[PDB]
RNA sequence: AGCC
């Protein structure tokens, strides 16, 4: 809760390098639940805020 | 008495002429049914003695050497003279026994066993034909070359070495110490091997043969298991647990078997081989026999350059990350700060001083350099540290303030500690000033361990199932051990710079804490040996040059080294830790480190797969190797490898590898006491599944016991000298077993041994007299005390003349004086007269009030130790493995509640009990002498709180006479409740002092009787209320017989 | 991971016993449950965390006002408590009700 | 020879060693 | 990024996991490297512009690796992730933090 | 202070402290010295300015 | 002469002072 | 003689 | 005659 003007500044530059590089896509953007997925470790998510 | 029929026997083997009478020396308890002493023998034909029987055992072809299978050019095989080639250089030290027996001896005694079982029935012969086929091996390759005839001393000269192979001696001791240890056909398979090819390889074979024993521990199953609760008492749990291996092991396990077949050894990589099929436990023993066989191949004694080359020749680089190195000093320095928060805030007495804690207790110390001392007229040279402190603190020049430099201009001299089937370990030789200033500092270090779960101190009983039981307590199927092999762990590069420079910012948050300018005093200086091993340089002599090799590292030798390598273990895998979570997801239940030998356990989300055991240790030699310390990553699901001990599918297995015949230094006893180390490396080996027979070992007591005062005359003792419960203590007549005999002439024995048990040394006479001991005995008052009185003076000076006895030749002028004081009395039969409370004599008054009856119990606990005998298990199935370890330290008491604190002294238990039963102010008379005030003598003694303290010296003083802590003694539950149903003792109260000896004397006559016979028995003793005051009196003026080489005697390692 | 529309499974019958293996057969159901009384005793969890066995018997010499260093003979109340038997106990009270 | 390759074709082949087979199924 | 020996200092005499009543493990902080900031920042965008689904690992005993896990589900939208997944992660949140 | 040695025999002698039976009487004496007194004295008067 | 020689035991000051019971 | 190796 |  103390880290908040550098927790903001993560969804600002999380949410434009996504935003950016969505630019460079030529196919479609579709969206199905795939079969194998892609594991993220939830201590990997304490070490980027 | 059987010892007595081998004794008689042995003499009618060795003297085959005529000439040759023995006379046995009697005696007896009356004036006018006997026991003897010991036997005379006059013989005069000597010479030839043992080279004219071996050629009738010189059958088959010798032995060649093949001189081309180790690396070096003076670790073949080859003859002495073409080595060696002038008598100028000549080194012993490659192949010297050190041990004081001769090969003319050992052969002695194989011929006369071979002897006495040549015409044996059907079962018998078997074993004699398997010990005849391996003699002709030994004996054909001997009688090529001779018998070399040792020195007086037990040394081999130079012309009589001269055309015979360098290690003939070294060998042939070696492989009749494996002959005489085969007893089926799979120990004369692996025999034949390890004496063949030990003739020639003696450089890379006992690692070869040992190496597969850390896998083969992670294959076996685990089907009920002894765990450990979180305070150290045992549990019994019967989980299952599958054994999980990648297939990568078995890749790897293959090639440890193509490179024991490339050496020779054709028919143990047979038995590895026809075990994996199968991966059970039932036949575990076999692979745990080929382990303990191979270390008795003998000693790699090398070069001091040639064997510390590899060590201090390493590769730094700054292409490691440095991101990983600032938590691992920030880890280390957390610690320095977590352990030394409390003795430093409240300023304890031990650090206020460290100047005096080092000084009191400086026997602690490995030895220093050699130097040249000057003790009045004498001139000694010794290696003690105490001894160099009373000749510089004469000279003006003891400053122990400033601490010396270490770097190029002083380099440290180094010293050797090596163990077959290892590697080399290398021993700083420091000087005495960096024993004093980390002295206090490291004893505060060492109690926050014996506190702490994850530390080696905390888990250090004389148990073994207690200590290492904590591995399986957190074992299941979705966890996993994690058990590194760090190769060289004392010249990583994570050891020389973050290590020192992460002690030194943990003093400098410590000066800050503080208020006394005592404890700020102390935190510098022990801060100050950590800057000059900064830079430290080496001293290693080589021919005619000394090199001085830059070392920045961590080595033994040091007083830190056992508890500043524990921090730096345990910071170092909390950072491996830390990155293999980036993979995975886990909870980390325990880690332990000892050393540089840990495990950790990590427990799993989702169950534990063949390709999460692939991946993390995949993942643990990656992420040190990225720190530049390149280990071995081992994972497993059922069984490690802590500190030489192999716990195997519930199951826990030692090494048996004690050379008996050969030793790595020479040492500074006689042969008597020699002929009990040779004993009581036998009953360690016996209990770890190496049996040697106990008639070799019965034979080289004779060889070793006996001594002459004639080229003519000599004199053999008997087995009632040998056995009974005195200083001169040898053997004992059944193996685990320490008997308390009650005759009438055994009492009268033991107590005319206590006459000689103290003798007097010239040369500590002297020393005690002169002008710079008595300088070192005024500068330690002035210190202990800021007022004089003369009884404290007395009691520091008579305190020093026993740290005396720590130096070997005064050590030695009073063993040389309990011998040849001896050989007085085996002579004259008649002895004296005195009374002395022993042990024995407790034990007469007690013996004729039990009354045996026969009894049976049936088996309701199962077996955690299998390689021990089978009159040992079935002890414990009956009664049950140790539950809780009871503690005999007295620490739990008042007085050493007090002592402890107040002063730096540690009196022995001994010393503890003699005192406690006198008057008020005869306690207050011995605490002045330790360093306590007068206000706090005058306080314990004023609070007649001793009175309540007298039982519990008597309860730990007990324990440490008839050695129940320690022997083997210490695998039997004593407060069992199958024991209770066998004593049947009534209660009369009032007197515990007599009721406490009651009931464990039998509990020690039940035991004493099913390990002899393998029956029960039930006791049944009404003691009468007039015995019983009679014996109260006898209970505080009893007094222990303590000898030097039996204190020994009582730890395995 | 969420599998295909393409994937199948085998279901097992499990449905009850219809020999009656309780009624007049004592010698064969004997066995049938010794089977599971072990293999619900290589289930049911440890203990750990227990009170020492050392500062708990000195804690319960004090409110019975024992004799010095003869608590074990004086009354026959501190017998056998040992943290092996703690566990045996839970052991075969949890696998005696399950089967 | 064929002795001892045979040996870790066997070592991987029973079924006391082997598990989790089923996300190689899917994969 | 910030230096990990201070980031790790401030975090563990925070929360101070050494001094708590449950002393069944060793606990200590795990997870806070600095190859981990990369590795969990690449993650998140290349299975933004892909469209592939995600999973959780976590363990439940430790709540600062489940305390940040808010800030994932009020960011990355909740479709992204497997559904028996993201179920999981947030039971785990209420049952254990606010409910 | 009171000189301990004078005042622990008269503590002492109220308990009335049996020399044979495990009491829990005989751990009312356990860790009372000069030192303690001035550790304690020190530590209540320096934390509550703290 | 060590420290524990000299201090006579309680068995040894029992004796200096004499008394019948009866 | 002494022969420095660093 | 002495840490060979």
């Amino acid at each position: 809760s103390n880290r908040l003007g550098q927790l903001v500044d993560l969804t600002r530059l999380l949410a434009y390098n996504y935003e950016t590089l969505m630019a460079c896509i030529t196919m479609n953007m579709q969206h199905v639940q795939t079969l194998t997925t892609e594991k993220l470790q939830l201590t990997s998510v304490t070490s980027l805020c | 008495g059987k010892y007595n029929l081998i004794l008689s026997e042995y003499l009618s083997f060795i003297y085959n002429s005529q000439s040759a009478v023995q006379i046995p020396i009697y005696y007896s308890s009356n004036s006018e049914n006997a026991t003897l002493l010991s036997i005379l023998s006059y013989s005069y034909d000597k010479y030839n003695a043992v080279e004219r029987k071996l050629v009738k055992y010189a059958k088959g072809k010798p032995l060649e050497a093949d001189l081309t299978v180790n690396e070096l050019d003076y670790e073949n095989n080859k003859i002495t003279s073409e080595l060696f080639p002038t008598a100028e250089e000549y080194t012993d030290l490659l192949m010297d026994p050190a041990i004081l027996t001769s090969l003319s001896s050992n052969l002695n005694a194989v011929m006369f066993w071979l002897e006495k079982h040549e015409n044996d029935v059907a079962e018998k012969l078997k074993i004699y034909k398997r010990r005849l086929d391996l003699f002709t091996i030994v004996a054909s390759t001997v009688n090529k070359y001779g018998v070399p005839r040792h020195n007086a001393k037990y040394r081999y000269e130079y012309e009589v070495m001269k055309d015979k192979p360098y290690y003939l001696v070294t060998w042939a001791n070696s492989s009749i110490e494996m002959l005489m240890s085969v007893f089926s056909h799979e120990d004369y398979l692996i025999a034949r091997e390890l004496i063949v090819l030990s003739y020639s390889n003696r450089s890379t074979l006992a690692k070869l043969v040992s190496s597969p024993m850390s896998i083969l521990v992670a294959l076996v199953d685990i089907n009920g298991t002894f765990i450990t609760n979180e305070e150290l008492e045992l549990e019994f749990s019967n989980k299952y647990v599958r054994a999980i291996v990648p297939d990568q092991t078995f890749d790897e396990l293959k090639q440890m078997l193509d490179n024991m077949r490339k050496a020779g050894l054709t028919d143990i990589p047979k038995m590895i081989q026809d075990w994996l099929v199968d991966c059970s436990i039932e036949k575990f023993p076999l692979m745990a026999k080929i382990y303990s066989w191979s270390f008795h191949v003998g000693f790699r004694k090398q070069k001091m350059l040639d064997a510390a080359l590899d060590q201090l020749k390493t590769e730094y680089t700054e292409d490691v990350d440095d991101e990983m190195y600032r938590e691992y000093t920030m880890l280390i320095r957390d610690e320095v700060v977590k352990m030394l928060e409390e003795p430093v805030k409240h300023d304890d007495h031990l650090l206020q001083d460290s100047e005096l804690a080092g000084l009191l207790s400086m026997s602690s110390a490995s030895n220093g350099e050699s130097r040249q001392l000057k003790f009045g007229r004498k001139t000694i040279f010794s290696t003690k540290k105490n001894m160099h402190v009373m000749d510089d603190m004469a000279n003006g020049r003891y400053t122990p303030g400033i601490i010396p430099p270490v770097n190029v201009d002083k380099p440290i001299p180094l010293g050797r500690r090596d163990v077959p089937g290892r590697r080399t370990r290398i021993i700083f030789i420091l000087p005495y000033e960096y024993f004093i200033a980390q002295h206090a500092v490291v004893e505060k270090m060492l109690i926050y361990a014996k506190h702490t779960r994850e530390y080696a101190e905390f888990y250090s009983q004389s148990n073994q199932l207690l200590s290492y039981g904590d591995v399986t307590r957190f074992l299941s199927n979705n966890s996993m051990v994690l058990y590194t092999d760090v190769s060289q762990w004392d010249s990583s590069q994570h050891n020389t710079q973050p290590f020192r420079k992460g002690i030194i910012m943990g003093l400098d948050m410590l000066a800050n804490m503080t208020n006394d300018a005592r404890v700020i005093q102390t935190l510098n200086l022990y801060k100050q040996t950590q800057i000059n091993l900064m830079d430290s340089y080496v001293q290693i002599p080589d021919g005619n040059v000394i090199k001085k090799i830059q070392y920045g590292a961590v080595a033994s030798g040091e007083k830190q080294t056992k508890a500043a390598n524990s921090i730096a273990n345990l910071a170092l895998i909390k950072t491996v830790l830390s990155r293999i979570s980036n993979k995975y997801s886990f909870a980390t239940k325990i880690i332990r480190v000892d050393g540089d030998d840990n495990y950790a356990v990590l427990q799993f989300n989702t169950e534990v797969t063949k390709q999460m055991v692939q991946d993390v240790s995949n993942d643990v030699r990656e992420t040190y190797a990225r720190m530049n310390t390149k280990v071995k990553a081992l994972v497993s699901t059922v069984g490690i490898e802590i500190a030489k001990r192999y716990i195997a599918g519930g199951k826990i297995f030692f090494r048996a590898g004690i050379n008996l015949l050969n030793n790595e230094k020479k040492g500074q006893s006689t042969q008597w006491d020699q002929a009990a180390v040779l004993y009581s490396n036998y009953i360690v080996n016996r209990l770890r599944g190496f049996e040697t027979d106990r008639e070799f070992i019965l034979t080289k007591i004779m060889q070793m016991t006996s001594v002459a005062i004639t080229g003519s005359l000599r004199l053999f003792p008997s087995e009632r000298v040998l056995t009974t419960n005195s200083t001169f203590k040898v053997f004992d007549s059944e193996d685990f077993i320490i008997e308390y005999g009650t005759t009438d002439d055994e009492v009268y024995i033991q107590r005319a041994f206590m006459s000689l048990s103290s003798q007097k040394s010239g040369i500590a006479d002297e020393i005690a007299a002169s002008s710079t001991f008595k300088n070192y005995v005024s500068r330690l008052s002035e210190q202990l005390l800021f007022s004089k009185n003369n009884i404290v003076s007395r009691g520091i000076a008579l305190t020093e003349k026993a740290k005396l006895n720590s130096y070997a030749p005064i050590s030695l002028e009073k063993r040389r004086a309990q011998i040849s004081a001896l050989l007085t009395m085996l002579q004259k039969p008649v002895t004296f007269k005195s009374s002395k409370i022993t042990i024995n004599d407790i034990l007469r008054d007690i013996k004729p009030f039990f009354t045996v009856n026969e009894a049976h119990l049936p088996i309701q606990y199962q077996k955690f130790m299998p390689t021990l005998p089978d009159n040992v298990q079935y002890i414990i199935q009956c009664i049950g493995s140790r539950t809780y370890q009871i503690e005999d330290d007295g620490s739990k008491s008042a007085i050493s509640r007090l002592i402890s604190k107040y002063s730096v002294y540690k009196p022995s238990i001994e010393e503890l009990y003699k005192v406690i039963s006198l008057h008020e102010n005869e306690i207050q008379l011995y605490l002045i002498s330790l360093g306590i005030p007068k206000i706090d003598a005058d306080t314990y003694v004023g609070s007649k709180i001793y009175s309540q303290d007298k039982y519990r010296i008597l309860e730990s003083y007990v324990y440490n006479l008839l050695s129940i802590n320690y022997g083997c003694y210490q695998l039997f539950d004593f407060n069992s409740p199958d024991l209770e149903k066998l004593i049947r003792i009534p209660f009369k109260g009032k007197i515990p002092a007599v009721t406490f000896i009651l009931h464990l004397y039998a509990k020690l006559e039940v035991i004493n009787h099913a390990i002899k016979n393998g029956s029960w028995i039930s006791l049944f003793c009404n003691y009468p209320k007039s015995e019983m005051i009679k014996l109260w009196k006898k209970m505080w003026n009893i007094t222990s017989l303590r000898s030097p080489y039996t204190n020994a005697n009582f730890f395995q390692d | 991971r969420n599998l295909p529309s393409t994937a199948r499974y085998i279901r097992p019958n499990l449905l009850q016993d219809r020999l009656n293996l309780h009624d007049n057969f004592e010698s064969l159901w004997d066995t049938i449950t010794t089977s599971n009384y072990i293999l619900a005793r290589s289930v049911v969890p440890d203990l750990k965390e227990l009170v020492s066995t050392e500062a708990q018997i000195q804690k319960m010499s004090q409110d019975l006002q024992l004799e010095a260093l003869t608590i074990q003979s004086e009354t026959q109340f501190l017998t056998g408590i040992n943290s092996q038997a703690a566990n045996d106990c839970f052991k075969t009270l949890i696998a005696a009700m399950l089967s | 020879k064929e002795e001892s390759k045979q040996l870790l074709e066997v070592l991987k082949t029973k079924e006391e060693h082997q598990k989790e087979v089923q996300y190689e199924i899917l994969q | 990024l910030v230096s990990t020996e201070a980031q790790i200092q401030k975090m563990s005499q925070d929360l101070q996991l050494e001094a708590l009543t449950i002393q069944s493990e060793t606990q200590f902080l795990t997870g806070i490297n600095s190859q981990a900031a990369n590795d969990c920042f690449k993650t998140l965008i290349a299975a933004m512009l892909s469209q592939r689904t995600m999973s959780l690992d976590f363990v439940t005993t430790n709540y600062m690796s489940l305390i940040s896990g808010m800030w994932l589900l009020t960011v990355v939208p909740n479709d992204m992730f497997i559904r028996e997944s993201l179920v999981a992660c947030q039971l785990a949140i209420i049952n254990t933090i606010i409910y």
